[PDB]
């Protein structure tokens, strides 16, 4: 009996972390619509519907989505997919010209500029000896002033050409679902409470996530995985104040965003089967893009916030918020992608408010940019085509990415401001469930029986 | 739980219970590990890291006793200065996570012994076949 | 905030000695980093992660302590290390322990 | 190579401001953060603010908002993607203002935070009078 | 071309587990080759310890070391290191990593005496 | 040489010297036959490859007596007009490259014999479980 | 007197980028498995012919 033996059990349960490539996978309702109106179902496996999340018990596993993978995969995989939409669409290498530019036809205060310029410039026909005098609309955060006259030239045009998206594929989300490959099982910590590092009391396995649908947001993320009971705040490092501070709170902020600037697109053949879609008429009033939020609501979910974030910070804290501390537009603001057209909105209306240790609603005005440089390359830029229509959208705020600064010198006062930063802590507020673990097979352990000859 | 009576579930799902019970449930285990214009390229890298990975246990199997026999008692002993634990307190006791991470030193040794251990009995077969 | 003290201050030593400097913490459960400053030269960077050491330096420099206290042992002291010492929590510093020749 | 090259020593009026520009080259500058540090005599160290270059999200010390701001210059041409300039510039200048300016960056490795600080630019001494 | 160098203690207590570890430069380990142990008591003749083997050989030493010496190749970190377990003071020696090839440990490490005392 | 005594090294290692010395080491060029944007498609069908060889040699393999053994006595008988050398010879004197060399015009008519002995011995294995 | 390119009436040209350098780096060819690279170690050795080591 004490002469024991060795036996090898093969399929033995165990698994090591580990980092490999992924699986798409993408809802059958989409690939309904024809020829790829939104990007690629084509480059993404069907999913099959209500596959296997297997639950398991007594199991610790410890998870930590800061240091996770499969984000930085996601958002390499976005970013090619990205560049991939893009490569059949129409350059606007001869767009770069001399535009002469005048102010709207409008009423204009001389406070209050003008944010659309018309801009009549000259453009090649389809005909190479004959060209054409054409005139458009533009933003002001679209033309500079080259140099009587005034006469403008895109932004753009000096740094890098620009590629006009194609009116056929729209940047609306569909859900992504993650899966594992053969040999691969994807962990979901499935516990309420759980502030994204440490042990996992309660785990279980699954071959397929989710659905994760990519949104783009800088501040105020939109229509993720809300909590089930309380508000939770996920933090690297809450006494450290250059990482961010992921909330994710429990009822959705319905906003309302819109553009009641109505419009008219406008086909120029910029050569043989090019086509440019300009700007034609503003069909009615001049007004300005802007988003609501409910006034309760949005000051019950800060005193939420404010009640989890005065765990950390302890009680008798004072607790304030400020509006984004400056940089480039497109982290001040909050940016997002309504009906394929692109909105940075002011947010100093949601975030003036100090919180003491004892059937109106919030508008606040965006701009529109025409052209986005997102992800900041060094040579790329997306012209996006004016839309038909007076356009609006109603979106669930799901959670807040903010910032402590940098507090010394014994103030009681702990201030936050929201601070939109890399992409990469959008996916990190959808991710913090799974992990992806490698099963090894073939255990090795000691028993007592013999191999006969 | 739901499988409590008659021990089974899905696949990983013995992995939190004791090695003696998680024992009868070997055969998901390894049937998932093999089933389940550049993303074909992720795919088919993805698909050959699979069964590339099947084929060298599938191969480290078939040098040992067992080509698939799934469960193999051999012929190499038992060093107990590896385990050094009560023999039956471990399945009752551990799981084998918690028994991994107990032989992660001890191992490639064991391996070694087994490849000995299968051309030594190959070599006294092949002796033993030739005098008869 | 966090308040950091450099106990010894000014320590006088001769070359080929040994050396412990010792700092506080105001708050426990963190890491710590030690730069080394000589006079009127650029600060340079010893400890991070209360264990670890950066490029460039040689492993005489121990880095060690944990909760609130921590130390820096300098074995086999050369002339060139007779230098400004700080400690650093995230933004806050110590004043500095002045390493001084005996 | 990382090298971080400030400009050189000035002398300030009391009440004025005073620009400083870190010129960042070795490294893609679009992925690591730039903080300021200040070494005031007698004083000891005093952090300033961080900035992250990729869209210049920036954050400020509490005890020095609506004094400071800081800016950044990218560099856009497919063939030298690694030079940057950040540029802090400090305004209402007084008499205890003056002092050494730095330029820092974190180191690159996996147990590397943010703070601390590997690379160090040369410092830039600044004179109120 | 080799060059191996030892590393480790010379001075450790009796009934304790000794292990050196020999780094290797010049060459590779997955040679035509066993990485070996050999030692020398001061005064007297050498003492071969064990080998083990770049290829797949199990490693076989001199069954006078009573199975308390476990050779353990790196082949990550082209390196070999010895195991004692239980040492006494009369296993004092200078030890010694080498290669044998084709031709007999051309290569050795320069040797470090290893003196076991209490 | 420095695997003198214990005749074994690395792979390929046996090849100079005699099939009987080289017999006892097989495992290992065994092993070394598996495991080891438009550069991906290259090593992707080196890949695919290596795992169809190896898959055709084990399926010639399972179609005959063995599995996975490595080293297979058979029941088809050898003619010696084929080898017609000293039988214990060819094992102290001869290289494997020197033996395939000798019986490379008697190639393929042994894996047929191979093949018919195999399916015999099913046949029989199933009359004699089938009149049991 | 008045000049073209050389190159302006045969094929267009491509400039090279100043990122990529034309230093060599040494490459090692590696065989994949179920084939092996054999060196021939011979001192003189002319190229053709038996290697005998
Ligand atoms: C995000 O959203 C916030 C919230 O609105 C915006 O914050 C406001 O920004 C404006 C300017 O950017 C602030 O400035 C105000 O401008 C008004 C118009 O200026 C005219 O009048 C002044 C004289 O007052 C002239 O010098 C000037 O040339 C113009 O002719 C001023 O009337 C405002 O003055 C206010 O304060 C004084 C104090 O004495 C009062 O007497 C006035 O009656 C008046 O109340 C002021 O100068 C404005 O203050 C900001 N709002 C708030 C609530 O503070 C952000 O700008 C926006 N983000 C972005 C990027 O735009
Ligand atoms: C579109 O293309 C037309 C055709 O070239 C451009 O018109 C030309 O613009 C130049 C530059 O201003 C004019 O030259 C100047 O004209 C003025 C007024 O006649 C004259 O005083 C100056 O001495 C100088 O000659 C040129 O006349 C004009 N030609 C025509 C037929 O209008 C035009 O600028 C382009 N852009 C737009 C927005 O139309
Ligand atoms: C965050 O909120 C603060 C207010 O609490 C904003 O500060 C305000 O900033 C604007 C411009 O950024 C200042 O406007 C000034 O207007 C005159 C009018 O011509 C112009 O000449 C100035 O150059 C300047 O643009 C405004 O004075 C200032 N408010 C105060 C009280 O000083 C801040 O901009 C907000 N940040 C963001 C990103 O929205
Ligand atoms: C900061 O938060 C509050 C939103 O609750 C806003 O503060 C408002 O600031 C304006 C400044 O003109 C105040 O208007 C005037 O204030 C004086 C008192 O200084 C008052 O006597 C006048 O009748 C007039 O209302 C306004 O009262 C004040 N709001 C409140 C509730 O006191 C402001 O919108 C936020 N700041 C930013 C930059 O968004
Ligand atoms: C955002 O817009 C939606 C548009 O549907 C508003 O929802 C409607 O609000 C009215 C006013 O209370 C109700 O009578 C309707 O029943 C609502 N319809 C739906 C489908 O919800 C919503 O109230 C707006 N929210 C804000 C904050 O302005
Ligand atoms: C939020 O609601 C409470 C309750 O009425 C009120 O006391 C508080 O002032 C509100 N906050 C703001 C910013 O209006
Ligand atoms: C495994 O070996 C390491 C030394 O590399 C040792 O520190 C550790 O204690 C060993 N594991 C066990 C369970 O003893
Ligand atoms: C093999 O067959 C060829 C004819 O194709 C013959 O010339 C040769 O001699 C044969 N080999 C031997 C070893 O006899």
């Amino acid at each position: 009996a004490e002469n024991l033996w060795v036996t090898v059990y093969y399929g033995v349960p165990v698994w090591k972390d580990a980092e490999t490539t992924l699986f798409c996978a993408s809802d059958a309702k989409a690939y309904e619509t024809e020829k790829h109106n939104v990007w690629a179902t084509h480059a993404c496996v069907p999913t099959d519907p209500n596959p296997q999340e297997i639950h398991l018990e007594n199991v610790t596993e410890e998870f930590n989505m800061w240091k996770n993978n499969m984000v930085e995969q996601m958002h390499t995989d976005i970013i090619s997919l990205w560049d991939q939409s893009l490569k059949p669409c129409v350059k606007l290498t001869p767009l770069c010209v001399t535009l002469q530019c005048t102010n709207v036809t409008n009423n204009i205060t001389d406070d209050m500029r003008g944010e659309l310029k018309n801009c009549s410039f000259n453009m090649t026909t389809e005909l190479r000896d004959k060209k054409q005098k054409v005139y458009s609309l533009f933003y002001r955060l679209d033309v500079v002033q080259i140099n009587s006259n005034k006469e403008y030239r895109l932004i753009n045009c000096n740094t890098s050409a620009c590629t006009q998206a194609c009116p056929k594929v729209s940047f609306e989300p569909i859900p992504i679902h993650y899966c594992a490959p053969a040999g691969f099982a994807i962990l979901k910590c499935k516990d309420k409470k759980f502030n994204g590092t440490g042990p996992c009391p309660s785990v279980s396995t699954v071959q397929c996530t989710h659905g994760i649908k990519p949104v783009v947001s800088t501040q105020l993320l939109l229509n993720g995985s809300l909590a089930e009971e309380e508000v939770m705040i996920r933090s690297e490092n809450i006494t450290n104040n250059a990482k961010n501070i992921l909330v994710q709170f429990n009822t959705p902020v319905q906003i309302n965003c819109t553009r009641p600037n109505n419009n008219t697109r406008k086909s120029i053949r910029i050569g043989p089967g090019q086509a440019f879609y300009a700007t034609g008429d503003i069909i009615g009033d001049i007004r300005q893009a802007h988003c609501n939020v409910s006034k309760a609501t949005w000051n019950e979910t800060l005193g939420k916030v404010v009640k989890q974030l005065r765990k950390h910070f302890g009680n008798n804290t004072i607790i304030r918020f400020a509006n984004s501390s400056g940089g480039d537009l497109e982290v001040t603001t909050h940016s997002f992608n309504c009906g394929g057209e692109f909105f940075y909105c002011n947010t100093s209306g949601l975030f003036n408010s100090t919180w003491i240790s004892n059937n109106d609603s919030i508008t606040l005005p965006c701009r529109i940019k025409q052209i986005i440089n997102m992800w900041q390359r060094i040579g790329q830029c997306m012209y996006a085509p004016p839309i038909q229509g007076v356009i609006r959208c109603v979106s669930n705020i799901t959670g807040l990415i903010l910032t402590r600064d940098g507090g010394s010198t014994n103030s009681t006062t702990e201030t936050f401001r929201p601070g939109g930063g890399d992409m990469r802590d959008n996916w990190r507020s959808e991710l913090y469930k799974y992990k992806v673990v490698k099963i090894e097979p073939l255990g090795v352990a000691p028993t007592r029986c013999k191999r006969r000859v | 739980a739901v499988g409590i009576g008659a021990v089974f579930l899905g696949f990983l799902g013995a992995a939190g219970s004791t090695m003696g019970a998680a024992s009868m449930t070997l055969t998901v285990q390894a049937r998932n590990l093999l089933s389940g214009t550049v993303w074909g390229i992720k795919q088919l890298q993805a698909r050959v890291l699979a069964v590339e990975r099947y084929l060298r246990d599938q191969q480290l199997l078939g040098i040992w006793g067992c080509s698939g026999k799934l469960i193999c008692c051999t012929n190499v002993p038992w060093n107990s200065s590896w385990s050094n634990r009560n023999l039956s307190e471990i399945w009752d006791n551990m799981t084998w996570l918690q028994w991994d991470k107990e032989i992660s030193n001890y191992t490639q040794i064991i391996y070694g012994l087994l490849e000995e251990s299968q051309n030594q009995q190959e070599k006294n077969e092949q002796d033993l076949l030739a005098l008869d | 905030e966090i308040v950091l003290t450099q106990s010894p201050g000014i320590l006088s030593l001769s070359p080929g000695e040994t050396a412990t400097l010792f700092c506080k913490a105001s708050q426990g459960g963190n890491a710590m980093t030690w730069y080394q400053k000589r006079r009127g030269q650029v600060p340079r960077l010893l400890i991070y992660d209360t264990s670890r050491r950066a490029s460039g330096v040689p492993d005489r420099f121990v880095g060690s302590g944990s909760g609130t206290d921590f130390f820096l042992t300098i074995n086999k002291l050369d002339r060139e290390d007779f230098a400004v010492y700080y400690c650093q929590q995230f933004e806050f510093f110590g004043l500095g322990s002045e390493l001084e020749v005996h | 190579q990382v090298q971080l090259v400030q400009s050189g020593a000035v002398i300030k009026t009391p009440g004025s401001s005073v620009k400083i520009s870190c010129r960042a080259s070795g490294y893609n500058f679009r992925d690591y953060s730039i903080h300021w540090v200040r070494l005031i005599p007698d004083k000891g160290f005093e952090w300033i603010g961080w900035i992250k270059p990729l869209w210049g999200a920036v954050s400020y010390a509490r005890q020095l908002q609506g004094r400071v701001s800081m800016t950044r210059q990218l560099s856009q041409d497919p063939d030298d993607p690694d030079w940057g300039v950040a540029y802090m510039e400090f305004s209402g200048l007084t008499p205890a203002d003056t002092a050494e300016y730095f330029c820092v960056r974190r180191g690159s490795c996996d147990y590397c935070g943010d703070f601390p600080w590997q690379y160090w630019g040369q410092g830039t001494v600044v004179v109120v009078s | 071309q080799v060059q191996l160098v030892e590393s480790g203690p010379g001075l450790v207590r009796p009934s304790e587990t000794l292990s050196l570890t020999c780094a290797v430069s010049g060459a590779s380990i997955r040679t035509k080759a066993w990485w070996s142990w050999i030692r020398q008591p001061p005064g007297k003749g050498l003492e071969w310890i064990g080998y083990v083997s770049g290829g797949w050989d199990l490693p076989n030493y001199n069954p006078s070391l009573k199975n308390r010496v476990i050779i353990l190749k790196d082949t990550s970190l082209n390196q070999f290191s010895l195991r004692l377990t239980s040492v006494t003071a009369a296993d004092t020696a200078l030890y010694y990593c080498a290669r044998e090839g084709p031709e007999d440990f051309d290569v050795w490490g320069p040797g470090f005496l290893v003196t076991v005392s209490s």
